[PDB]
RNA sequence: GGUGAAAUUCUUGGAUUUAUUGAAGACUAACAACUGCGAAAGCAUUCGCCAAGGAUGUUUUCAUUAAUCAGGAACGAAAGUUAGGGGAUCGAAGACGAUCAGAUACCGUCGUAGUCUUAACCAUAAACUAUGCCGAUUAGGGAUCGGACGGCGUUUAUUUUUGA
């Protein structure tokens, strides 16, 4: 599968029911001007780096 | 981290009675406080130094409100008498030509009250 | 208002009111000669006439009547009588 | 006693109207008591708005417009968080909320 | 989902054998008439000539919805779509004729707007060609520069006086034409310039426009005018 | 096998999508409805009954009815999506947008957007009674 | 299909969906409002015909002809009744599928009377402004619908006077 390297560029507030789900604006690193909005399990710091299976979906607001 | 009005009332009544003998050092006005004054607390003495430290950082850089001490009083009523020497009012020398203008019925008003020796000139006002 | 005189009111004011809440009524509908300028002669028409006025000589129209006062020919010329 | 002024339904000099359907439990109130809200929005997503730029074949594309009119019960009205209660003296207040225009 | 049928097939029945039915298909052309720009207007897909079965009654009775600015190669008029009507199928070469126009709904609905008066009419007509063709119209209100006044009303009175000049116009000019006369007038939107025109006087009623525009009988086919308009 | 064209020019498609809350279709045919080129539907994607009207499950319909129509030829289509219309909701569905960014995504070329959802000027009596579903 | 989730139900005897055509009955979206009319109940697609009404304008006409009313009389939503026509959609009663300890209910698929109209009865509603009808006086404001009167301008037409 064409797995893509993805990383967040800014977190905006923790979202889900318990707070363990965060929401954040993500860089593809291959397309410097694509970004977009996905949930996040763990801790997250600015300048990490995700890995991402599939790009197409998206995340609630 | 919130200062308590003790705190508040002791910093601000230091301030003002004795402004020029401390400065924005804390080390000085440590030293400066215990001995103008009866403190029974070490840590409260430095509470008071490391707040009222803080307020003279910020009036050197724009006064604040508030805060009076005796140098800033006496700067406003030195500054307050200021005045020119032509009034804004005045328009014979503000106004290059010295006829000024008013609307028609304020003109009636005037022959109404008999200074027909006035200069003005007279435009008429409507839109509609 | 508290101090006002109801027997001598301005004149301005009696012409500003409704007609019939002045101090005394008084109409404000009169009567005008017309000028037909084919003709020389001279008739008198209410201000506002409910009926076609037609002069005696050649027979045209003067007037239309409306909700309020009539309305004259664009070629006429009248003066108040 | 009163709760409202105008007993809630803005309707003075005339003795019947006609009713309308709730648009989300199909209910039928009154039209003038029925709470009524407009609104324009886009065709697709600001988000999909690139991608249905560069899909297109027009060059420069100007996506369609969206409007609809939704009208609901007031027992809709509350639960689906449209209005909510306001306080005595606030009640008769009938201004339009000022809509945020800066956003922080 | 697959393990939802209890039925399938129903009482009794077999699989299939022969599949891809997409290996007799054709492809045949569609052209435009003549005063429209382009004539290509696409392909069209049908099932191949074979016994029993002509290609051609297939292809004698199907319409397709073009958007006039494709045909006239512009986008002023980009918010109306009309009707084309296949009548008959040279080779390779599919040949239709005028069946309608239409707004875009999203246009309609945006010009619809709250504080204003909607004025609307409709009326059927004939042409010197035995074409019996429904028109109809609609205009709004129009605000004054100048205005204060928040709502723009109109009253009854001059409604109907505005409907009845509207129609005393449409039935005016539509008397003496044909069709491909009259469709060279549509495109150019001539109908509403007199409209505003002769009711200026009434009221100002910006953006009159004609709705749409439906035909309900034809005369015989006269294959002769077909061919006259089409191959120019 | 498909249309003879230059490689120049571009076939046209149309896909009807309509998309209502318990269900989404997507349907292409051929600017008319007399043949229709391909179908799908969100009950072969999804696998619950639940998820039928999902945006991933409409993304999944319109993956391969882009592969699908791949070969046939057509390059470019234009778009009609519905709601219920009638009585219905006319709000189109969740599924809506999904299926068409995963339509855009996949290569297939857009134009002339539009909403063809059916409305009337005034209907029959609608299902549910005077007081309403009261749940 | 439908739901918070399912089932009853329809489907290669081609369901659902796409386009074209035809018939039938009901209803008049958006414009539609702190806006209009009527004694109230009530009244919204176009046009033709019939009689009726309010307000304004008036140096027309009669000259107390008036106000409220025990008994009495006309109209009077929805549902309901008696005879014909019509019978699309919803849907009392009824029959099934779920939920629940039970569920003759709330949820879902069907479905009779009824829902429409012609000719006659019935006379009750939170028929509410919970506020009887006529007449006089009492405080500031700004909107708005209909008629009349005055005015500076703009717009515009076989254009002026009119209309906005
Ligand atoms: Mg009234
Ligand atoms: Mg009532
Ligand atoms: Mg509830
Ligand atoms: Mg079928
Ligand atoms: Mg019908
Ligand atoms: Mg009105
Ligand atoms: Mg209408
Ligand atoms: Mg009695
Ligand atoms: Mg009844
Ligand atoms: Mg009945
Ligand atoms: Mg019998
Ligand atoms: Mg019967
Ligand atoms: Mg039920
Ligand atoms: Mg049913
Ligand atoms: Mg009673
Ligand atoms: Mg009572
Ligand atoms: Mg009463
Ligand atoms: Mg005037
Ligand atoms: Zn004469
Ligand atoms: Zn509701």
């Amino acid at each position: 599968a064409p797995v893509k390297f993805v990383k967040v560029t800014r977190v905006l507030g923790r979202t889900g029911s318990r707070g363990g789900v965060t929401q954040v604006r993500v860089e593809f690193m291959d397309d410097t001007t694509r970004s977009i909005i996905r949930n996040v399990k763990g801790p997250v710091r600015e300048n990490d780096i995700l890995v991402l299976l599939e790009s197409e979906r998206e995340a609630r607001r | 981290r919130v200062r308590t009005k003790t705190v508040k009332k002791s910093a601000k009544v230091i301030i003002e009675k004795y402004y020029p003998r401390l400065t924005l050092d804390f080390e000085t006005n440590k030293r400066v406080c215990d001995e103008i004054a009866v403190i029974s607390s070490k840590r409260l003495r430095n509470k008071i130094a490391g707040y009222t430290t803080h307020l003279m950082k910020r009036i050197q850089r724009g006064p604040v409100r508030g805060i009076s001490f005796k140098l800033q009083e006496e700067e406003r009523e030195r500054k307050d008498q200021y005045v020119p020497e032509v009034s804004a009012l005045d328009f014979h020398q503000n106004s290059e030509t010295g006829m000024l203008d008013i609307d028609q019925e304020t003109k009636d008003l005037l022959k109404h009250l008999g200074f027909d020796s006035i200069p003005v000139n007279v435009i008429p006002v409507t839109q509609s | 208002v508290l101090a006002v005189d109801l027997l001598n009111p301005s004149p301005a004011s009696e012409a500003r009111k409704h007609k019939l809440k002045t101090l005394v009524p008084a109409p404000r509908s009169f009567f005008m000669d017309v000028k037909c300028p084919g003709c020389f002669t001279i008739t008198t028409v209410f201000s506002h006439a409910q009926t076609v006025v037609i002069c005696q000589g050649c027979t045209n129209v003067l007037c239309q009547p409306t909700g309020g006062k009539a309305r004259l020919t664009e070629g006429c010329s009248f003066r108040r009588k | 006693v009163k709760k409202r002024k105008n007993n809630g339904r803005n309707k003075k000099g005339r003795g019947h109207v006609k009713p309308i359907r709730c648009s989300n439990c199909a209910r039928c109130t009154p039209k003038d008591k029925a709470i009524k809200r407009f609104t324009i929005r886009n065709m697709v997503e600001s988000a999909a708005i690139r991608d249905i730029s560069d899909a297109s074949v027009f060059a420069e594309y100007t996506v369609p417009k969206m409007y609809l009119k939704l009208q609901y019960c007031v027992s809709c009205a509350i639960h689906g968080k449209i209005v909510r209660v306001r306080s005595r003296e606030g009640r008769r207040n009938r201004a339009p909320p000022p809509r945020v225009r800066y956003n922080k | 989902v697959g393990k939802n049928k209890r039925l399938s097939k129903g009482k009794k029945g077999l699989k299939k054998k022969v599949q891809d039915p997409f290996t007799r298909k054709d492809w045949y052309n569609i052209k435009a008439p003549a005063p429209f720009a382009v004539r290509d207007v696409g392909k069209t897909l049908v099932n191949r000539t074979t016994g029993l079965k002509n290609a051609n009654d297939a292809l004698k009775g199907r319409i397709f919805e073009v958007c006039l600015a494709d045909l006239q190669k512009d986008e002023d008029h980009a918010f109306r779509k009309i009707k084309l009507r296949v009548d008959e199928v040279q080779g390779k070469n599919c040949l239709t004729n005028f069946h309608g126009l239409d707004f875009t709904t999203d246009k309609l609905r945006s010009l619809v707007r709250k504080w204003q008066t909607l004025i609307e009419a409709n009326v059927t007509v004939t042409t010197t060609d035995h074409y019996l063709l429904r028109l109809f119209a609609i205009a709004f209100t129009k605000r004054r520069p100048n205005q204060i006044k928040k709502t723009t009303y109109a009253q009854s009175s001059q409604i109907r006086a505005i409907r009845r000049k509207m129609v005393e116009i449409i039935q005016r000019e539509a008397a003496s034409c044909t069709l491909h006369q009259l469709v060279s007038k549509l495109i150019p939107e001539v109908i509403g310039r007199e409209i505003e025109k002769a009711t200026q006087g009434i009221y100002p009623l910006q953006n009159v426009h004609i709705r749409k525009v439906k035909l309900l009988k034809q005369p015989k086919f006269d294959l002769g005018a077909l061919m006259a308009l089409h191959g120019e | 096998l498909g249309p003879q064209v230059r490689e120049g020019e571009l076939v046209f498609g149309v896909a009807r999508i309509f998309a209502s809350f318990n269900d989404t279709f997507v349907h292409v045919t051929d600017l008319s409805g007399r043949e229709t080129i391909c179908r799908v539907t969100g009950g072969m994607k999804v696998k619950a009954d639940r998820d039928e009207s999902s945006p991933y499950a409409a993304m999944l319909a319109a993956q391969d009815v882009a592969a699908r129509c791949k070969e046939l030829g057509i390059t470019a289509l234009h778009i009609k999506i519905r709601a219920t219309g009638g009585n219905g909701t006319k709000t189109p569905g969740p599924g809506a947008q999904s299926a068409l960014r995963a339509l855009a995504r996949s290569g297939m070329k857009i134009g002339r957007i539009e909403d063809v959802t059916p409305t009337p000027s005034d209907s029959t009596r609608r299902k549910g009674g005077r007081r309403g579903r009261r749940l």
